[PDB]
């Protein structure tokens, strides 16, 4: 039942955002799963999405009421559910397998778009995926 | 731009097409005489490197589109103008910037009796140290290792002295008085 | 006469649009612009003020080929191109009274709106209020 | 972060929400052992003010939520931890990185022969100038001015010389071999 | 007596009876703290001998009665208390002299505007360097090498800047002022 | 002979006929540029006196027929050829000796990284000190205080660098290799 | 007059009418080389003032109608003549005066054995410092820092060593004899 | 032995079998205060090597069964007393020499007049500068750089000056004199 | 009856001593009354009388016999009597009003003079002038 | 012959009123006068002492005009005019055998009063006395 | 065949009796003899050692005229004198190789003695031994 | 008895010691009597024997059994006998009045001939001689 959690007209929305967005050089620092030291698909995922909500809230922000601005608290609308298609790990490992990067925006949400569009397809396969206890694999991470 | 003595400054250039920016070939230069170009320091996709003379003077930074050049620390001798080429590919475009170095002016008065033939003369001094025009002046030039300019003039008086006598220092648009009152004896 | 019914209230809106969907952050550039403080008449400052905009967006606002946005801006060069006739010319003080603003892109976005709209109300109080040539007001500058 | 002698290096810190840069009261440090703090610099506004110490070694720009502490170029002095402190009004929060210094280690063989009690026994040196670890050991610690670590050993060969022999120094990571081949008579 | 720096200075001493001059041991000495003797020099039958120490400082000379003790040059380090000590015979008879010392004061004005957290605030400087009692007030203690004193005092001025602004220094009676009128910008 | 830097070395000559010592005055000297002859020390009776010059650096002493010209301690400068005369009365004998001085090289190596445009290409250094004879070279002048002779060579990798690379020093038929093996980052 | 090295010595003058001493414009000289005229110091109405060359070297004082020129210590520079010009209104009076200044000689003799070939002739030495006219004989120049003048004679003795032998030192009318006697070692 | 200052020296040492010369472990001392012993070089088969304190300033060599310790050129620092122990195996036989160092003394003779109360007292001064034992006297301690001892003695003459008048200076059994026969004035 | 103490025939001697001395450059170091400091004519006087008389002892001197000698005899006779035409006032002012003067002879006696000239002036009008208690007048001076 | 009766003895007894009436002080003054060591015969001493006395009085001995004393100089000075002619001359040694002497004005007129006596006395012995020329005497200075 | 009956068997011993004689010391002087190792033919070592003893024992070794040792030395030259011819001669390697020795006299007698004894041994065996041209081997050294 | 205890044959090997030695330049250390110091000839002699036979031992050497040799160790065994025509003195004085010498062996043996010619000789005259107690004689050398 969580295969069809993340609706389709997420995704849309998502690519709107980064359509809608302005071209420039600038340029922001922003926390995020480092890729090389978790290299695991599924818990290099497990810990993408969950740090995405955190992220979302300071990070992707809008006018209020506007059409981005409620395509983001639709986002997080859909995140209240999801809490429970995951399980909890442990405590130590947030802030772990995580780093900082210092890119564009637009390179930001190419980053949030590629982990929920991954996210949802993993999901279609199986729906008990994100159950697993990685502590394990976070445990490698430094 | 204009900044004092000793103040952190910065000249600034940008690229046009707000896309690009570490993209860009960035170097600045400094004009020293007879139209020469010293180059200060270069950047490009991030990657800064200062001329060894500059070094610690100068350094190169960017925002987005916007490139800086940051004075660390303003000397005279960097009263002068700047210049920003910027190239992507085979096209180029320059900026040029003009920093003006100021040092406030310091305004000093003190007298000294004629020693002879008699102690009835008194002679009051008023120098003015500044940058980069000093200018003294009575009421009735050396060169510092700072790189400033001090300039000095002097005043006799015969007894009975006419006191208050007042000196006028000014750097440009700046300007301050001394004012002579009383002596010491009488 | 013509030049009242040119800017369309849509293209204020989408202008709008455009700005509601900006995302905001600390980010800022560095872009040319008229220098309201040098040059502080009202009907001269749109004058002028709109020549920039013309060479500003392109390469100032820039979107995806053919997303919602990257069409507006085709539609908003459109719309300038044949206004340049409603405007009489005074071009030397050209690269006068620009000053560069070091500014978010909202803040850009919103000098650009700002303009639009002040021009669309002004032109419909008077289509023939642009016929000055306020060469001695660049002067000031 | 790590960087070598003299290059140009940057540190960074951010604010967590990308809304706010030049509202942040941004302040660097160099953290002295105990975590002691030495005020480098300040930010605020995008006005700067490094503090005269530091004035010409060190320098702090802004870029949106992203704070910089560029190191114009790098001594060994400057190698240990260094402390951002970032302050919106009743907030604050501290960021904290680490530059690594490193200089290119220096390796160098010389040899002597006894003069005394005979000429026969040749004693070959390999001597490693490097930072922060230098090492030097014989297949078969001194501080300069600049702030590195010199440190050598000593090899003795009785008549007949066993020729070549190789020293291993290394910097860490970094490594380069010395080989005394022939003396010259 | 009082004198300026530099300048040339004379103490005297005398004998009390008008019929004697070269007959009177005479020997001048500096007073330190604690009214402690120092001995410059001395004079007798118009022998006079001055201490190496004071040697080209100071010099003796008689006029019939009177005995005369002539600075050179007086420098701040001659300011004090001199005794004469005159000796005839089993009588002796000490007069004391001070002498005042003074190095015209030097009022000096400059100005700085604040470097963070903004360029706003102006700090004016009044400098004096003066002695024995160099002073300085706004209207609203270092020692140097020569052995005089200098003192100074600022003034901060928030935006916009009140001028003008006048400055009194003053050397016991002694007296000038400085005003610092306008910014360079 | 042949001798190293800071040794102990010793020139001998002696008189044919073995009855005599004492009797024969006998003189060292220095072989200078252009045949010059630099008086360094005389002996006779064994009463020896060595011009104030060569003082302490040279010394004459004797054994039975044979003399010694000792070298306190050797340096660059001795390296040379050296002339000891013998004379019994009117007749003299002399003999001619060559020391040669020798610097057991000193090769080192170091590398540094370019800090511009990029940190791509490293860039290691072979230096060898040694005398009479440095010379160095990568398999793919200055003088000193001492009087020896430094040398250098430098060689420019562009990554990906083709480690390990290898520079050749030696002096004459002294040698010694310097490897540069791999850098303290990749 | 004459003096000593480093005693204080006096030059006067004085004016006729014996009514007059302060109204007096006192003036003293040093007579430099080619009758130049280097003017010492001022005295009027007991306001003195000495050029700032000669400061503490040279002091004026009066008493009566006498004046005073004193030199608080003298120096072999100062050996030469002096001038007093005296002035009443626009009649003048001048007086001349030849200070004489003196070093008191310094005899000093010592003596060092040959080395080559042998240890049997000794040298003994005699060297004289004093001013104006140091002389120094043997019975069988250098100028110093002082102002003074050195100046010696060596003599030699073999063996034997027909001692005592005396040499004779002396400054125009001062003398010194210095006697070497006997060696160390006989 | 005795030697003069600058000269060359040598002290001796021997074997008693004149059998043997090379195979004896030869080595020097100079001995401090406390008859401490100071390593100044070694001798083994002809092979030499003087510690680089002493290098250039003391030098070993053999003939014979004879041990030469040579001073290139003696200072006063040398003076004092050598051993010399020559080891044969089990066995070891030290000998003692002593090296007096003597620098020529130097008798000089100044005068000065009195300053005060007159000019009548003239005092002459003999100065002798030797070593090991200056000694000055008249006929009616300073160290220096070089290490030698400097010693003076005045003598004060009141008007008349009766001169002639004689000082006697010596060093042990060195001797001079110094005659002091007239004034300049 | 002080009014007739200091006859004429004094004042005749002391200008005889004046027109009778030497003219020369030479000066002397003697005491007097500090003639700014204490500026009251009568008080001035009164002081400057008693001080004239510790001077002169050791100020005016003359071989002993001749007519010069005799005159100063006389007029310290003189003062014996005056002892009675003063008051005391006090001790510490002994000294006070007091300054020193480097000065030819003739000026010294000029000063003399002029004090026993003003002083026989004033007793002339006033006999009981000099009882005043100057002690507040003396205070000033310092 | 007249000599002998010229230098009366109210002269000698006038300076000695002058002497008796200067008052004592440590003062001294600088004079020319006759060096008596250098110049040690009596009466030329007195011969060539006299030649100074006479332009030593014009600035030495001074008084105010018509007093006792002034008056007495005047005495005096007449008194050596006329005298001149009982000095036979020897000029060329005036700047020889004069010194300078230091000393309280007492001690000069001492020496004048001294000079004036030992002539009376020596004239009164012989008025042919002063006939003598020490030329010689005062290339002895 | 003459030459094998020259150096007598009484000429090694009177060389032994010196030997045996002489007085051991630590003594040592420095004399000219062939390098052994520089050239290490016997047959030509001993050729060539020959006519460096016989410079040699001139100044070499010397006694007291006519002792017993004085007369040996002599019985010794004067043989060497006609053993000349029966050695062939290849004079330039002449200083080559030639080496000094620092050595004890008794090590000086104990080379000469053993080219001596060698010598005899040697021509005893054949005495047409030394018809060989060993310049080339001194071309060696 | 003891004027004929050193035989003549004694003299006539040391002679031949001294014509049967090479002459060079070589020169040793050797420890004899201080002439200079000792100036009397009775004990001059008396010590310098007794000096030499401690010498003998390791000075004067030679190959065992050679005719050198033997005549050494006569030297020695005529010595054995002698100790009896000496009286003891005392032990301070070992190593008093003796020197140390730096020259030729030849010399060396000069001087030892020498002292036994000059002994033998006055042994011939007196027998008794070398029974003197010479400690006084010995105090004066240093
Ligand atoms: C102000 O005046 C005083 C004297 O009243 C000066 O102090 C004196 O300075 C002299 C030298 O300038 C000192 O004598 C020196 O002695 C040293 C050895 O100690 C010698 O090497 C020098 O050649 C010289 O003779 C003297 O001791 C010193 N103090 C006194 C009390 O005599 C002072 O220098 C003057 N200036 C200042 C700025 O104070
Ligand atoms: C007298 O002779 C003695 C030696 O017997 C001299 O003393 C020695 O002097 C040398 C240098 O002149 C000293 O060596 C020096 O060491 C320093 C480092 O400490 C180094 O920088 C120098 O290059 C030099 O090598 C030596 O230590 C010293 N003492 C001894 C016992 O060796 C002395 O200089 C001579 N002259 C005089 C006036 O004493």
């Amino acid at each position: 039942y969580c295969s069809h959690m993340i609706g389709s007209g997420h995704l849309q929305s998502l690519q709107r955002l980064i359509d809608s967005q302005m071209e420039t050089s600038c340029q922001i620092t922003f926390e995020f799963v480092d890729q090389e030291q978790l290299k695991d698909p599924v818990c290099y995922l497990k810990k993408a999405f969950l740090l995405v909500q955190d992220i979302m809230e300071d990070t992707m922000r809008f006018r209020d009421n506007t059409p981005n601005a409620i395509a983001i608290v639709q986002l997080q609308e859909l995140s209240l559910r999801l809490k429970s298609c995951f399980t909890k790990d442990y405590e130590e490992h947030d802030k772990a397998c995580v780093r900082t990067f210092y890119e564009t925006p637009l390179q930001l949400l190419e980053k949030v778009k590629n982990v929920f569009n991954e996210t949802k397809n993993l999901l279609d396969k199986d729906w008990n995926i994100f159950s697993k206890n990685c502590n394990n694999s976070f445990a490698e991470c430094s | 731009v204009t900044a004092f003595l000793g103040e952190r400054v910065t000249l600034t250039s940008y690229w046009r097409r707000v896309s690009l920016g570490p993209e860009i070939e960035v170097s600045w230069f400094k004009l020293g005489p007879g139209e020469e170009q010293v180059l200060i320091g270069r950047m490009h996709h991030d990657v800064i490197f200062i001329e060894w003379p500059f070094r610690g003077f100068f350094d190169i930074h960017r925002s987005a589109n916007t490139f800086f050049l940051v004075v660390t620390a303003a000397n005279i001798s960097h009263d002068g103008n700047y210049l920003c080429r910027m190239k992507l590919g085979e096209t180029e475009v320059t900026k040029q910037e003009h920093l003006s170095v100021v040092k406030p002016l310091t305004l000093s008065v003190h007298s000294e009796r004629s020693q002879f033939p008699d102690f009835s003369v008194l002679t009051v001094t008023c120098t003015v140290n500044a940058f980069p025009h000093p200018h003294v002046q009575w009421l009735m030039v050396m060169k510092e290792k700072d790189g400033s300019l001090s300039v000095a003039v002097d005043l006799s008086l015969p007894k009975p002295w006419h006191l208050p006598v007042t000196c006028v220092g000014k750097n440009d648009k700046e300007e301050a008085h001394g004012v002579y009152v009383s002596g010491y004896l009488s």
